[PDB]
């Protein structure tokens, strides 16, 4: 019986949104994008 | 102020070896008061739950309620709040909001059941768990490593919840109409199949859902593998993140030991120079034996604040390397 | 130092425009502009967050006549100097090519003229090799 | 060019408070797009999947067609590739063709249902997750990773893999002919004791098929120690593997932070050398001034380009060994 | 470090496993018996859940129950996976 | 059947009171509670 | 696996320079 079976996939993609949610912030906090510019 | 200041030692960041006696025998207090909760949920041991049990939680919220009314007095002793408007942001301390809660909210339902009432206490008699761990200092070490390791988490959660969101479609795909040995139908909606990823991505395996058809445990061989694999990452990953941060928390801890033994030394070195001058002739007789007795004391503090290290064996890369370098001074 | 302690405070207080015991560095954005500089004011908010160790912006100077008073050539900041040169330092010796310290003068940091960096590695190249030696660029930057 | 070189920072790889705003209220219309496409196959929730949905879907494409030719129009800001020729290099980049296969075949697929065809759109909207991820940032970590490790990822695997073809075929010898306790044979043919074998070695333990003869259950201990060790290896390598390319990279991140800062210091002291010669006098009483107090600024950049190392406590083998060169250097 | 993840370990279970309870305290099986029926078989699956066992005897059926096991199962079994390689660092050091 | 069952519960909380009472002694036979005064 | 100079940056130099002199 599916009562509540909405849930389950309120949470697993919940938590994958939260994964998600923390690696654009971690590409829009970053400070530079110099492909080659490193050894120079 | 010493009227107060004692009792700030003695209920928060507490030492001392009477300290563990009150914080444990009142821990020893809140588990015996939950088994003997949550020993009456078994049907046929339900007699032992009696109505003293009720009173011993009233006197139990009775003697919270001016525990947290004392420790509330007992904050003015700390610079970072004083008086009565600095203490509410000693009341921002999430422990404190935690215990609030749970002194409150216990009378609360105390006082209604008293003029699922009883299922209520369940709850706010777990949480009193928490708030005897004081200072949090669990939590504030998990917290930071986790915080440290935020890139390789981070990662192996993105693509074990990928293959997880994948792969079990495919199995939904390939077991949407197929029955079991017991003519049920096991995979019937995606929920029932991401119940199983979610089940068989951490290595569970309960056994109520197993692929039936032969494409589909294929695919359960392929992702169980590549994403047991991704989802067992973290253990190794935080069990290093521990160790490490012990370690790092072990050298500013003897490094806090070794500042006041390297001024007691040279603090007592400058009196030990300072002969010359500080009936007044006889009483600076006497100072010429004290300035050479502590001087040694602190000589030996001092050479006990750097060679007993910790682990005390990580010399082995500069074993010739502390030596080598001072003869050649020398020369 | 009897005869400097005097006149350098008329050039002390002379980007304020007036007579007050002012640094003036609301006015040093628009005395530097005037010079030809024109910086941004997050960078002019770090001037005086080092430079006045008092810590208000505008001085009768306590730390604007130790600005003065700091030599910057004795040996307390001659060894922060060679080691800005380790840091492009390859297989030791101080290896740096005329070429590299070309390379590495109008690329990086706050760059400088050509008609300055042309010259710059001309007296610390003296024998014409491609090793413009750090030793003889700070007994160059020791009267500095 | 500065009407569309902007662009090409605010769709790829991207920068600001409100890059993060765009690219993830993006991610956040997909996912409950993909929520609701995916409650339909409930049977008792399918009655929200509306046909505007349908509509939600065909708008979302809408979108999606313009944003494709958004980012190929602004892809000639870029150095590897210019003009029209040149910028199929840039549909080589494998998220780009990951994105136009979504667009096009999202776009097929609604064309033919709108003149088995609903469920081709949730293939197609679980893609769509994977391309919102720019930069490849995560994927370029794990294929360097298992690249360094190949060696010991090879051999683990083989080993495993030879023990799980090994062994997994004496059990069916010995339960070749055996039934269950409900009147069936489990390990009927080879497949089934290889289902059992990778299942076992991986150990889930689904409890579907247990070697019923007693032969066989010693096999199935052995094998399982000596091979449940071998397929729990590649978490602890990969663990270590992660953890030591993001320090890694944050050495060269901070090396990449320290040459500007090595470079603002000797090019202003050639400035504050530079004092005798770059009415003309009194605007050279000026620049005496600035040329002192950019250096003290340049100055503080250096000491704040070094000190701050990153895992900060890394002096540990190093304590006396910095300084005990630079006194004997001064003698 | 043992210390520390064995009581956080151990209050996920004491928690998380009372959640469980409260979402199946009633709710019958395939076979019509009751599985969570007090406290102690609830525990008795968090500490077979928490440590990857996964027996099979007790399975969560209402859906309410599922997420929270979900939850619990990857955030618990995280913390009682630690020890193994603390201790395997610790031996060889 | 709940023949022996206090002894989970028994059990259980037992060895949640060891991690606990060896949290609590960590901090008793702590050494000192200075916040800040490291560095300087 | 190439940045394992990281003990022993400026003691590789540091050691030189003072040959020098
Ligand atoms: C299911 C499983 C689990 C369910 C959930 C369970 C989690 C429950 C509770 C979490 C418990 C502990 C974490 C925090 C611990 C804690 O008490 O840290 C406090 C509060 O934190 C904040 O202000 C800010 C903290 C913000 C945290 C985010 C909100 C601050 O910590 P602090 O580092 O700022 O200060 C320390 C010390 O912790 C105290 O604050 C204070 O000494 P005491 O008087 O002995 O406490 C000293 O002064 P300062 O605070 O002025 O520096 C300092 O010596
Ligand atoms: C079920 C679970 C999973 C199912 C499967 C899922 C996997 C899906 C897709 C894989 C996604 C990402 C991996 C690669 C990401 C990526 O962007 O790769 C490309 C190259 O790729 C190839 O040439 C070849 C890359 C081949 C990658 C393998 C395919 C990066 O090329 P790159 O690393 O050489 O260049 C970087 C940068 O990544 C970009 O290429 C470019 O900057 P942006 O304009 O901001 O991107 C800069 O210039 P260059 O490319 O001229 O150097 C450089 O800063
Ligand atoms: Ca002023
Ligand atoms: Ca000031």
């Amino acid at each position: 019986r599916d009562d509540n079976s909405y849930m389950y996939i309120l949470f697993v993609m919940f938590l994958f949104a939260v994964t998600v949610g923390s690696l654009i912030l971690g590409y829009t906090r970053s400070r530079k994008v110099d492909k080659r510019s490193d050894p120079y | 102020t010493h009227v107060q200041g004692r009792v700030y030692n003695f209920l928060e960041r507490p030492t001392g070896w009477k300290c563990f006696v009150y914080h444990f025998a009142v821990f020893l207090i809140v588990l015996v008061c939950l088994i003997f909760s949550v020993l009456s949920t078994i049907e046929q041991y339900a007699a032992l739950a009696t109505g003293t049990l009720f009173w011993m939680e009233i006197v139990l919220v009775v003697f919270f309620g001016t525990e947290y009314v004392v420790r509330l007095w007992s904050a003015g002793c700390r610079s970072k709040y004083v008086g009565l408007w600095g203490r509410l942001r000693f009341a921002r301390k999430p422990i404190s909001i935690i215990d609030l809660i749970v002194v409150v909210a216990s009378m609360v339902v105390l006082c209604v059941g008293s003029k699922s009432a009883i299922r209520g206490i369940r709850f706010l008699q777990i949480l009193r768990m928490l708030h005897v761990d004081r200072q949090g200092g669990t939590w504030r070490l998990l917290g930071s490593v986790v915080f440290i390791h935020r890139q390789e988490l981070i990662t192996t959660l993105y693509i074990g919840f990928l293959g997880l969101i994948f792969s079990s479609y495919f199995v939904y795909l390939a077991e949407k109409d197929a029955v079991n040995e017991s003519g049920r139908v096991e995979f019937g909606s995606y929920a029932d199949a991401l119940w199983w990823g979610v089940v068989t991505v951490t290595t569970i395996g309960y056994g109520d859902k197993v692929p039936q058809t032969w494409v589909g445990k294929t695919i359960a061989s392929c992702f169980s593998v590549f994403a047991i694999s991704f989802f067992a990452l973290p253990a190794g990953i935080l069990g290093s993140g521990f160790a490490l941060k012990v370690q790092q928390k072990q050298r500013q801890k003897h490094f806090n030991r070794q500042i006041p033994a390297a001024a007691s030394l040279i603090q007592t070195a400058w009196r030990c120079y300072a002969a010359e001058n500080p009936l007044r002739e006889h009483h600076r007789a006497t100072i010429k034996v004290i300035r050479r007795m502590q001087y040694f004391v602190a000589k030996k503090k001092f050479q006990q604040a750097r060679k007993p290290y910790d682990i005390e064996q990580y010399s082995q890369g500069h074993l010739n390397l502390m030596v080598r370098i001072k003869e050649l001074q020398r020369r | 130092t009897e005869e400097q302690i005097a006149e350098f405070k008329e050039a002390f207080s002379l980007f304020d425009k007036d007579g007050d015991g002012t640094i003036t560095t609301k006015e040093l954005g628009t005395v530097m502009r005037s010079l030809g500089q024109n910086p941004t004011e997050a960078e002019l908010q770090d001037m005086i967050n080092e430079v006045d160790a008092d810590g208000n912006g505008t001085i009768d100077f306590p730390e604007f006549l130790t600005m003065m008073a700091r030599k910057m050539k004795d040996t307390d900041s001659e060894e922060e100097i060679r080691e800005a040169f380790r840091v492009f330092d390859k297989d030791g010796n101080g290896y740096i090519s005329a070429a590299e310290l070309r390379h590495v003068m109008t690329n990086l940091g706050e760059k400088l003229t050509d008609e300055e960096v042309d010259e710059m590695i001309r007296e610390a190249d003296i024998d014409g090799d491609g090793q413009v030696n750090y030793e003889e660029f700070v007994q160059m930057m020791t009267a500095k």
